[PDB]
């Protein structure tokens, strides 16, 4: 909003509450039931000082408003909204909580740095959204900005896609290790990463670094024999940060028995079945 | 999901919801809110003595449990395991739930299966046995298609086509037919990693 | 396309003051741009009856093709090592995708507030064949090169589709480049409209711009004869 | 006290 | 808008000084009581003139009032440390 | 700053008005002393009135010159962001990764 400056000097907004949000990281132990607090972001406390403080209040409250407009579309992906100033994120191994409280309510913790980095990534992603509004105002629209929640949603979901993509890559490497590494001797897996307006362009690209989609192609190095040379190359991608898409690219080099099978499965059991069909015929005798 | 109404010259106020039902009326001398249920109906008293937020918040839960109770007697499949209390959905156990603000089905980690699964709920709010059997049809056809070839032009989705001429049925068993340019020939045959060997024997 | 424009003119001294004023009003810095426009007139060697097949009079009009070109072909040797912004203006096989346009005479009406003009436009993507040059294409359609002018200036992006073009215009010839806007900058304020309510609303936007800029720079309405590209 | 006054106006009506 | 401050301010100065001289020339010469209240009213008009000068000077004061590598590496270590891959 | 030094000069003009009030109480009070029947407070009287009109004249010269500055400052040094937040998050992030 806009406050009125009067007389030392003081700034009276619309004394006042200190709305500073925080993120805490929970962890599920061997009980496989509830979660425990494993991390929490630290909270730090004449005229320009109140300017920066109130700008942080309106900024973080605006980001919280974007999160409230985000859980309504992330409701089907586990991210449930409960309290008007408290949302929860459910994971099969962990759990997140985003609260907007003051300093009146509520160390051996370990995930204290991951929460800080997560919040800094929240504010940075919001700045990226602002740059997408300015860039989405200077060139094309020739008037006002046109945004879509689902399209401008990206804050919490792309962050969840990193952990979920890490778990999907772990289970995928487990399936590959059990169906290839535990079958053939010499084998290894190697991952490989897939005018005067230049100021804004530079900014955008650095967050090109933050804004990428987690997609990794796992090349399978099969032991090439003197009579057979099979080729197996998987590619794990995601259609929208979350979800898992396993694209199996198989190129058989066996003499008098060469065929290319490039399939796409989203179920790990189907990956075990297809890889079983590959290793039980083309790879082995 | 919320529509308000305020009536004058009769002294009554109405609140309507479940727009994707529950009547507030004053016809004696007190405001009452009678909430309907599937083959049932109960009453909630209204004035400060009763929070509108708590009553309207719990009614959707109590009737929501009955909505979850209809699915057990509507049309549940054998392989499709469902549990109302925290809708356990086993095709892989997937967390199913019903949206409170709308009434559609939500699954944990969606897929194409859950886009077509959710399209039936998006239309009508149980012919989903049919859609389920169609999906279970689709998967096997994807495997047999990637292994073999599949061509759709003259046959119906009730039985796949392989290409003389070949065909394979799912409801009845390998069948050998020939087509004109109208079926001309028809013979039946009974058959049994094993699927790979079977496909290698088919040729 | 119905373009509603209001023009103006400033000097070489108030350029920074107008850039600062429009920067404080629009809230955005200016964007440097340029464009080359070539005008093709009917071939004088060819003679055709100015009449359609339906026995209707036809008025000959010129065809203007415009495109873009980076500043690497515009900056010479004495212009190197300078900021690429609005302060530069004070120091003054196939074919490219051309922009074919034909402008008509503005509408009549005394005491008019805006200058509405009908302009037809088609996009020339590319070409091929023997005579693949755009000049040979215009000669095939029945037009020859008359003149051309290259304009370099700055533009703003406000609201409701308003454009403020503060540009200079030069005539590209072989004997030399003569500056038409020698002594100042040409100002423009046009909106491109594809309804009566939207036209009157655009006129309301232009009148609000002239009222907001009243006192500083005056935005009058140009003469119709000054925007008529018909051949006589 | 004005909204209650209008409340009584629409009440007696 | 400054010419109104020229004419107005200068008029307040001329009324202040000239009215002060008229004051002192009327303090030195029911007529006596009318002199009492004429002198007192001249004094109060001088006070209102000084206050007017203060208001006008206050209006004058109100007129005076009215890179990419560090981000790629920083976010790289931030994501790698965040997910603990 | 410009408006800071000029604002201090305006405050100096206001203190010159206060001095004008001192010389006003002095011309009226010492004038009343002259009208009681005393003539020995005459030189300090004339000096206080001369300082009255002198301080007033200096207020006119400095004030009118100030208004001339207002007229000659229009357009020049007088009117007729997420970047700092991004850099703040970058410096804070670097402070997290490097304590």
């Amino acid at each position: 909003d806009r406050g009125i400056a009067n007389i030392n000097l003081d700034l009276i907004p619309h004394h006042s509450v200190k709305k500073f949000l925080r993120v805490r990281i929970f962890t599920k132990i061997e009980s496989e039931d509830d979660y425990i607090l494993s991390g929490e972001s630290v909270m730090d406390r004449d005229i320009r000082k109140q300017i920066q403080l109130l700008k942080k209040i309106i900024f973080e409250k605006e980001l919280m408003y974007q999160i409230k407009k985000e859980c309504a579309l992330l409701i089907s992906y586990g991210v449930s909204i409960e309290n008007e100033n408290k949302v929860i994120i459910e994971l099969p191994n962990e759990k997140f909580e985003i609260e907007l409280l003051s300093l009146d309510d509520d160390l051996p913790k370990i995930n204290d740095k991951r929460a800080n980095l997560m919040l800094v990534m929240l504010r940075l992603l919001l700045v990226v959204i602002f740059k997408k509004t300015l860039r989405s105002r200077i060139s094309s629209p020739h008037g006002l900005i046109n945004l879509n929640v689902d399209d401008d949603i990206l804050i919490i979901r792309p962050i969840l896609g990193k952990v979920r993509f890490a778990n999907y890559k772990l289970l995928l490497k487990k399936i590959i290790k059990d169906y290839v590494l535990d079958i053939v001797p010499g084998s290894s897996i190697t991952e490989t990463e897939v005018e005067n307006i230049t100021k804004l362009n530079k900014e955008i690209r650095a967050f090109d670094k933050l804004l990428n989609i987690p997609r990794r192609e796992l090349k399978i190095n099969l032991p090439l024999t003197e009579h057979k040379s099979p080729n197996l190359s998987l590619m794990l991608e995601s259609p929208n940060y979350c979800n898992a898409l396993i694209h199996i690219k198989f190129s058989a080099g066996t003499e008098a028995n060469a065929v290319s099978f490039d399939t796409t499965f989203s179920d790990f059991k189907e990956v075990e079945d297809f890889l079983h069909f590959i290793v039980a015929e083309y790879i082995q005798q | 999901n919320l529509i308000h109404n305020y009536d004058s010259k009769k002294s009554t106020i109405t609140v309507r919801y479940w727009l994707n039902t529950i009547g507030i009326q004053r016809t004696t001398e007190s405001l009452i809110l009678k909430w309907d249920n599937q083959s049932a109906s109960r009453a909630k008293n209204m004035p400060i003595v009763s929070n509108i937020e708590g009553i309207l918040d719990e009614i959707m839960f109590n009737h929501a449990r009955i909505i979850r109770s209809e699915l057990l007697a509507r049309d549940i499949f054998q392989e499709d395991e469902e549990n109302s209390d925290v809708l356990l959905f086993q095709l892989a156990p997937i967390q199913l739930k019903i949206d409170l603000l709308s009434g559609q089905f939500y699954f944990r980690n969606p897929t194409p299966l859950l886009s077509n699964y959710a399209s039936k709920i998006n239309r009508a709010e149980e012919e989903l046995a049919r859609i389920l059997q169609q999906l279970k049809l689709d998967k096997i056809i994807h495997v047999l298609t990637t292994m073999f070839s599949r061509i759709i032009k003259i046959d119906k989705p009730i039985r796949t086509q392989v290409n003389w001429y070949l065909i394979l049925s799912i409801i009845s068993c390998v069948v050998e037919k020939r087509i004109g340019k109208r079926g001309k020939w028809n013979l039946k045959y009974l058959d049994n990693q094993k699927i790979m060997i079977l496909q290698r024997t088919i040729l | 396309v119905q373009q509603l424009s209001l023009f103006g003119s400033i000097g070489d001294d108030g350029y920074d003051l107008l850039i600062s004023t429009l920067t404080t009003i629009s809230g955005n810095p200016p964007l440097l741009y340029n464009s080359l426009c070539t005008v093709w007139k009917p071939n004088p060697s060819y003679d055709v009856e100015n009449v359609n097949s339906r026995n209707q009079l036809v008025e000959p009009n010129r065809i203007k093709l415009s495109k873009e070109v980076p500043f690497s072909y515009l900056i010479d040797e004495t212009m190197m090592d300078k900021p690429l912004n609005f302060r530069i203006l004070k120091s003054f096989e196939s074919c490219s995708p051309w922009s074919l346009q034909i402008s008509d005479i503005p509408a009549a009406g005394n005491n008019r507030s805006v200058s509405m003009q009908t302009i037809a436009e088609t996009i020339i993507l590319s070409s091929a064949g023997k005579n693949s040059s755009v000049s040979s294409l215009m000669n095939g359609l029945g037009y020859v090169f008359e003149f051309q002018y290259l304009t370099i200036g700055v533009k703003f992006f406000m609201k409701h589709g308003l454009i403020l073009e503060l540009q200079k215009i030069w005539q590209i010839e072989e004997a030399g480049n003569s500056q038409i806007t020698s002594g100042g900058f040409l100002l423009k304020a046009y909106i491109n409209v594809s309804d009566i309510d939207r036209i009157n609303y655009t006129e309301t936007a232009l009148m609000n711009l002239k009222k907001e800029l009243q006192g500083y720079i005056e935005l009058s309405v140009p003469d119709r004869q000054s925007m008529d590209s018909r051949v006589a | 006290t004005e909204m209650l006054d209008k409340l009584m106006v629409t009440s007696i009506r | 808008s400054n010419q109104a401050l020229y004419e107005k301010l200068e008029q307040t100065r001329t009324i202040l000084s000239v009215k002060l001289a008229e004051l002192i020339n009327m303090t030195t010469i029911a007529v006596a009581t009318t002199s009492v209240m004429m002198v007192n009213n001249q004094t109060m008009q001088l006070i209102k003139n000084v206050q007017d000068l203060l208001i006008l000077t206050r209006s004058i004061k109100e007129k005076w009032l009215l890179d990419e590598k560090q981000i790629e590496e920083l976010l790289d270590n931030c994501i790698e440390t965040f997910v603990a891959e | 700053p410009y408006i800071q030094e000029r604002l201090k000069s305006l405050n100096d003009i206001e203190t010159q008005l206060c001095s004008m009030l001192q010389e006003a109480s002095q011309v009226t009070f010492i004038f009343g002393e002259l009208k009681r029947g005393n003539e020995s407070v005459k030189p300090q009287f004339e000096n206080h009135v001369k300082q009255f009109y002198e301080r007033l004249d200096k207020s006119t010269t400095q004030l009118r010159k100030e208004i001339q500055l207002l007229d000659e400052n229009v357009g020049t040094r007088l009117l007729p962001q997420d970047t700092e937040k991004m850099e703040e998050q970058l410096d804070l992030l670097s402070a997290i990764l490097d304590p």
